[PDB]
């Protein structure tokens, strides 16, 4: 699990070294701003009908009753365009505070806690993540648990054992082929089953698709062990 | 989850035909070209929304063909190999309640001119310049994803979004989903019997509510309405004069000399322009309602259908147990089971 | 020999699910990933 | 006694109540000392 973990870090290294558009994200939000700047600074170039884009060549021609003609149709058009410019930033900014109180919420449960919630922390079962700045952003390496290796086995609702019915207290019941065993549901690890691995609930007779076993009271044999105690203490006691 | 992909000729709404006009128009600089960038981000995203929606699986899981799935009959909202398109039955009445218009494919002047040109608003549309573009996803598209989720979530449960999809009979999946919610998964298979036909007559009055109600979609028909009506309003405003002798940029030219006719021509441009730019304002501010609605169904989605929830009332009012999502015209349905 | 090409766009890989009423699929072995996530 | 958990004495839990908590080790046993019993009274007889 250490080896996997390092070996994982060591691609996000190796990725972020080799790939050019996996921080688009980021590098998006700066190129808006940018080209919305450079859009509004070409703007200044535009005539919006006055004999000039450039004020004081108005000023350096026409007299004050020619003059304010032409320069309040400048003021027009460059006021319509920093209300647009600034329309634009105040939609934008509502992306972004969008996002970073999703990055947030994303560092209280994803890296302040562990998520239950599914695919919130990255594609798998979530066991942790560490946050990493970024220019204008963060990123997170969530690290998850993902299952790999699945092999299928045949599996039961319930075991028939005393015309009693039992379920599994944590985990399901699986079959190899010719043996029953309880297994956690995330990893295959199998075990015999026992009156600790499972609870009773009725007969057997309302369960759907119930099966017979032998469930293994570890009880018994500590019992009965005991009763080869007392009967080889009632043998010798016969001697005297 | 989505809305319609507009993009706005602005030369052609502007200065429909006219060289003057584009001549004038040039005066204003960047904004026919900042309007068609920024429609353009609305039409880009649309796909992004629906893309995050819908494409949660990399992989197109395919039902058995053999449906022991212990009682529960979901053949109501699985797809139906008979249709010309392979949606589900649920899905059918869903596509029905919305009523689309111009879902961009294809115009062949035949049917846009002559019988319906006249009442068509879509023509009107289209001859000033505004034009709605297809989505990425067909329809066909979006119920494969969503063929996929549902034939994924009853055969493999939670599973197949962890990791690989791994089987398991779906009413030992409802036990773990009744362990989920506190309950022991006995209290499953001592009634499957009643848990299945409640859940069947369940989906039988999801299908009877939609076959009879007018209404249902509202939230989804309101949409359809509001990218509808800002299209006819913008329509609209080519036949106000904002102070010129005439609406009619023809009727100028036909009428007025090379220095007249630029005192009123720039009226027009003056009222086009800024009837685009609160256009675009609009549908911006709009386009963010539909990013956040589509960001949540993503979220529920992801949560909801790939898992099973423990956020109260996120999912529906009750103990959550599984959700099936549905799609519909420019939206997501989920049918969300619960445990009450 | 490179040439611009245009087709529907696939989906994902077509996957019928194994199932049974009494088929399970456990893992016997697990992988821990690290998956980077670029927020604004 | 598989049921429920045991924590302290009853002065301090506000509302408890009087009740007998069975043990299914203890007729287990129980049976099992007349097991032993009828042992003993066989081999009175010998
Ligand atoms: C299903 O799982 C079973 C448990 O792993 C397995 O049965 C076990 O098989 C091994 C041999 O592979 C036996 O090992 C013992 O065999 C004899 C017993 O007399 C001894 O000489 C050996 O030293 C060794 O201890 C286990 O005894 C046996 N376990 C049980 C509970 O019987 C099955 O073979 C598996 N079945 C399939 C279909 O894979
Ligand atoms: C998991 O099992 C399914 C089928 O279940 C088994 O199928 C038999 C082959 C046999 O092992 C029985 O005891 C089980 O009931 C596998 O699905 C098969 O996939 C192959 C291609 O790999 C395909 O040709 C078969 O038609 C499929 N069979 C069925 C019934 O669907 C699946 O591949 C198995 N997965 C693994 C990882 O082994
Ligand atoms: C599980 O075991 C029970 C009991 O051994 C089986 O029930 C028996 O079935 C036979 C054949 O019909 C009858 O003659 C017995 O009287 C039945 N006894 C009981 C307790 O039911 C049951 O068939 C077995 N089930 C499986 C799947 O093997
Ligand atoms: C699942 O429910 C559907 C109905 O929603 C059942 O399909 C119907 O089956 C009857 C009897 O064969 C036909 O007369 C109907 O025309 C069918 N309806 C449709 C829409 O196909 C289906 O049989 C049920 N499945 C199970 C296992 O009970
Ligand atoms: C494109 O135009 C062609 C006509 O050139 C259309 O083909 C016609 O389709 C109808 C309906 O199927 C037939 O009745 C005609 O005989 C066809 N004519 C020809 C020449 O093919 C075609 O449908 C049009 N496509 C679109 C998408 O509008
Ligand atoms: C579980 O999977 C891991 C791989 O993630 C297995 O580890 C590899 O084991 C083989 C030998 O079987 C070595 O050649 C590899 O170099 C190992 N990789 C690593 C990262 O150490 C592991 O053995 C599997 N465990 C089981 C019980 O199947
Ligand atoms: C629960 O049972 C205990 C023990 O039987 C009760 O405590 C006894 O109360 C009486 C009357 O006050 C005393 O004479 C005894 O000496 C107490 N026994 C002990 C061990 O302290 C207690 O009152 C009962 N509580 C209820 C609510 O019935
Ligand atoms: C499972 O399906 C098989 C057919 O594949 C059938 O014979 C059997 O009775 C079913 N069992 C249960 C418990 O549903
Ligand atoms: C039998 O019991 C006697 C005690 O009376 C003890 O000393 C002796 O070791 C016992 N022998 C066996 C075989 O149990
Ligand atoms: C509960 O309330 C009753 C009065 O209705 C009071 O007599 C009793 O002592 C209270 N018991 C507890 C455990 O609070
Ligand atoms: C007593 O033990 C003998 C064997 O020594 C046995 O035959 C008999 O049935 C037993 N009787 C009782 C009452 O235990």
């Amino acid at each position: 699990i250490a080896n996997q973990f390092n070996s994982a870090i060591g691609k996000i290294q190796d990725s972020l070294s080799s790939t050019a558009s996996a921080l688009g994200k980021l590098q998006d939000v700066v190129n808006q701003n940018a080209q919305a700047l450079n859009t509004l600074v070409k703007q200044l170039s535009s005539n919006f009908g006055a004999i000039s884009s450039v004020l004081n060549d108005i000023l350096s021609r026409l007299d004050k009753v020619e003059a304010e003609v032409q320069i309040d149709r400048l003021i027009t058009g460059r006021l319509q365009s920093l209300q647009t410019y600034v329309t634009q930033q105040l939609i934008r900014a509502a992306e972004i505070r969008a996002s970073a109180n999703l990055a947030a919420t994303k560092m209280s449960e994803c890296v302040l806690g562990q998520s239950k919630r599914v695919d919130f922390c990255g594609k798998g079962y979530h066991l942790m993540s560490f946050p990493q700045s970024a220019p204008h952003g963060v990123v997170f390496l969530h690290v998850t648990y993902v299952p790999a290796q699945e092999k299928n086995f045949t599996t039961a609702p319930a075991i028939c054992h005393d015309g009693k019915a039992h379920f599994p207290r944590e985990g399901v019941f699986v079959s190899n082929g010719t043996h029953w065993f309880v297994t956690q549901r995330n990893f295959y690890e199998p075990q015999i089953i026992t009156t600790d691995n499972t609870f009773v609930s009725g007969n057997c007779d309302v369960v759907i698709g119930i099966v017979n076993n032998t469930v293994y009271d570890p009880l018994q044999p500590e019992l009965d062990s005991f009763k080869e105690e007392l009967d080889k203490y009632f043998k010798n006691h016969t001697s005297p | 989850v989505s809305m319609t992909k507009t993009s706005v000729d602005c030369t052609m709404y502007i200065c429909g035909d006219s060289t003057e006009c584009s001549n004038l128009l040039l005066q204003y600089g960047s904004f026919c070209t900042q309007l068609n960038r920024a429609l353009t981000g609305i039409a880009v995203e649309q796909d992004k929304n629906t893309q995050e929606v819908f494409a949660q699986v990399k992989q197109i899981y395919k039902t058995p063909p053999i449906k022991d799935f212990g009682g529960f009959n979901f053949s109501q909202i699985l797809p139906d190999p008979s249709k010309p398109s392979k949606r589900s039955f649920i899905e059918d009445l869903l596509f029905n309640k919305v009523t689309l218009a111009d879902a961009g494919f294809i115009k062949q002047y035949g049917d846009c001119l002559g019988d319906i040109a006249a009442r068509d608003l879509i023509c009107a549309q289209k001859f000033n310049g505004l034009t709605v573009l297809p989505p990425l996803l067909t329809d066909e598209m979006i119920a494969q994803y969503t063929s996929a989720l549902l034939a994924g979530t009853i055969t493999s449960g939670w599973t197949f979004g962890a990791g690989a999809a791994l089987q398991i009979p779906f009413a030992m999946q409802m036990a773990y989903r009744f362990n989920g919610i506190g309950v022991t998964q006995n209290v499953l298979y001592e009634n499957q019997k009643l848990i299945a036909n409640q859940f069947n007559s369940a989906i039988g009055k999801i299908q009877d509510s939609l076959s009879s109600t007018a209404s249902a979609l509202g939230k989804l028909q309101d949409v359809v309405n509001q990218n509808a009506q800002a299209l006819n309003t913008l329509v609209k405003q080519l036949s106000s004069n904002f102070g010129a002798i005439s609406s009619v940029l023809n009727d100028i030219l036909s009428r007025l000399d090379k220095v007249e006719a630029e005192v009123q021509i720039d009226r027009l441009i003056t009222g086009r322009l800024q009837s685009l730019q609160t256009y675009v304002t609009q549908q911006l501010i709009r386009a963010a309602e539909i990013r956040a609605s589509a960001n949540l169904a993503a979220t529920k989605m992801s949560e909801c259908v790939l898992g099973q929830s423990k956020r109260v009332d996120f999912c529906g009012k009750g103990y959550h147990l599984m959700s099936f999502p549905q799609s519909a015209p420019h939206g997501v349905v989920f049918l969300h089971v619960t445990y009450v | 020999s490179q040439s611009i090409i245009a087709y529907t766009m696939s989906l994902g890989a077509e996957n019928s699910v194994a199932y049974s009423n009494n088929s399970i699929a456990i893992p016997t072995n697990f992988t821990i990933s690290v998956t980077t996530e670029i927020l604004p």
